[PDB]
């Protein structure tokens, strides 16, 4: 469980330097339950 | 039936009459409603606008549709009878309670027609506990540190409440001097406290308790020995709902 | 306007940047964020003067390596605000190693307001002035900064001082550079380097005065680069308007694939209610009852934020839910009047949760009946969880509404008594359909004081050892319901709280304590409530 | 905490460490480990 800068910060740590993506929410399904790696990898622009 | 009715019994063991009692807004009449023993009739709680202390002993009731233990609305009944040492010898008579901040524990621990939804709708106890550790004492202050408790959202959390009182016996009910903590930052130093000057040779009883919005804990009364708040629950609920409709918009999944 | 047009754009590095180095108007929102791989000395390159309006909002979120916005948007100036984020028009959230705000070209907001959060090294806004700019005051959020948690330097660049709260108190946006001050005759138009008034149909500041056509931003319409109120109605109107031409650009870009299909009426890209499109391009009558239907995905729909009920203008019928969420201390009467006043059919229950500025709900004015179509759990059409602050629900002396499906919860209402909800129920009648509602008795009502009687009062003349008067024990219209009176006195302050329970001839009261010239102010109240009037 | 009480103020908080140069945040690390 995941939930406010720290929650960004994470994302860091898994996109590196793949950027985000250009184009129910994030909070919802990492924030307010539990998440994995695999859920939250698309985030990042491929 | 105060707003003195009780005061012109004072010494009396025996009450052969109902209790319409209607005190409302411990310590004031601690002296005079605090030798009652034996009660014989029916006994009513009316608006109460903390807790229960005047009957200290209650040692038996007689009693005598058919209810002994009334209890209405209240504004300011948070707590009961402190269940560790009192014992309720109740044999005629029924249960019958109303008590929005009556926790559960106070109804659970009864055993030792009633509304389950009504009662405590607002229970404000903790079930967590938080151990105290690193506990150094000193002539004139003593600093105190405790576990960090986080909950799943750790902007829930909005600080410490810290209470502490003289106590020269080792008898202290929650029933002041409360403090707050500012919430620490996420890393990993535990939370601690120093306080200021106090007497010397002087026991002291001291908790610790947490606030959360709409969860928490509290730590259990440790004795040691030397030698508004709508507004800002408010303004943090909108904090939080901006910070997760931000994420929402900038995080969007493929 | 020299330069083209920016259709928006959103922005990981600093490549996609050159499409602001020539556009000069940006015809949507602009969007600065997730710059962590940046350096600061890798920033001070690249400029864009031509950038001086900004459609919607500006927002900045965890940019690594920024240090000002001077060398930004040198010549940003004034934000129509369209579209706001929510209720925001210049959203500054986790800034990373700023030092001030390089803004200093901004001379009045149109729509929204300022938040800045979580500026843990920029501590500039105790000098900013944040009157001039926008008229909304108390909805800016200004917390989480290093102004309240560091004392640091505050320093100033001539200009004169404004006086807001205390004594004079300079203003400026950095350290080389001031806020400009305006004479109080040029109230909207803006002020010259010499700060004689201009015409008053140029934003900001104005090159010339009485030179409506030299200047940087129009107030109404821009057009030839000119400024006009209204153009010719060869020239149609996204508040500046284009000729038809445009318009059929537009059209022709939307039906041959991909759609916010754009429409004459002006060009707005959906006609009112009421209207058809056929294929000239004006919204002509429509024939029979033709609701503007307004589909919400996913089903339930949340309101947060104007934002959020910003795409509801104009629908009539709306399949979805309509649940309101809003906290914070920014009572936004006025924009959910504007934005839900044409809704008149709903396809769902309505939910009102804890909202604090949810003073009273008098913006549904052409609400005729609320559907139950998609209902939710406990057979609810009208669900409440928490009103902290509700003194009213409706104007029943001439609103109607009537419900025709399940039950209504109404729950933990302490500023809405009994009698809000009764006339609810008689109106829209429910109660007489012989269903089993959820109205709680002690939660509501208790922080509410609706009185709903005129007693009289008879006032004896009193004396100066003491006050002697006596009212008249209004009975029960049932029964005996009566449990007793109670009475307030406090003080007679011009034009604690203590209270003496009376048990239930006009019994009277007693009080000792007189001064001399002094007036006390005495009040009762019935229980079952009533009142006479409030004296001095 | 103002003046003259810094000196005990702050020699019971981070112990050995004496010193580094109106709770205990601005205090544990006021101090030369």
């Amino acid at each position: 469980t995941l939930c406010g800068a720290e929650l960004v910060d994470a994302l860091q740590f898994v996109c590196g330097d793949r950027g985000f993506y250009f184009n129910t929410g994030i909070v919802d399904e990492c924030c307010f339950r539990s998440c994995d790696l695999r859920r939250l990898e698309m985030y990042c622009a491929p | 039936t105060i707003d003195t009715s009780a005061q012109e019994l004072r010494g009396c063991t025996v009450i052969n009459g109902s209790l319409i009692i209607n005190i409302r807004g411990a310590a004031e009449l601690e002296a005079n409603l605090g030798l009652i023993e034996e009660i014989s009739g029916y006994l009513k709680i009316r608006r109460s606008y903390v807790s229960l202390s005047f009957f200290r002993k209650l040692r038996l009731i007689r009693g005598e549709g058919n209810y002994s233990f009334y209890a209405l609305d209240n504004q300011n009944l948070r707590q009961l009878w402190d269940w560790s040492k009192h014992n309720l010898t109740i044999t005629q008579g029924k249960l019958f309670f109303h008590n929005p901040k009556l926790c559960l524990s106070e109804i659970h621990k009864m055993e030792e027609d009633i509304a389950l939804k009504t009662n405590g709708d607002q229970a404000s106890c903790e079930n967590e506990l938080l151990k105290f550790s690193y506990i150094r004492t000193s002539f004139d202050k003593i600093l105190l540190r405790w576990e960090p408790y986080w909950p799943p959202d750790f902007r829930d959390l909005l600080g410490f409440m810290l209470f502490y009182k003289e106590a020269p016996y080792q008898n202290v009910t929650e029933f002041w001097t409360v403090v707050d903590i500012d919430p620490p930052l996420r890393s990993q130093n535990h939370p601690g406290w120093l306080m200021r000057g106090l007497k010397p040779w002087t026991q002291y009883a001291i908790f610790v308790k947490t606030l959360v919005t709409f969860y928490g804990a509290k730590s259990d009364i440790i004795y040691v020995q030397t030698d508004q708040i709508l507004k800002e629950l408010e303004e943090s609920s909108f904090r939080k709902t901006f910070e997760d409709y931000l994420h929402n918009v900038v995080f969007v999944p493929r």
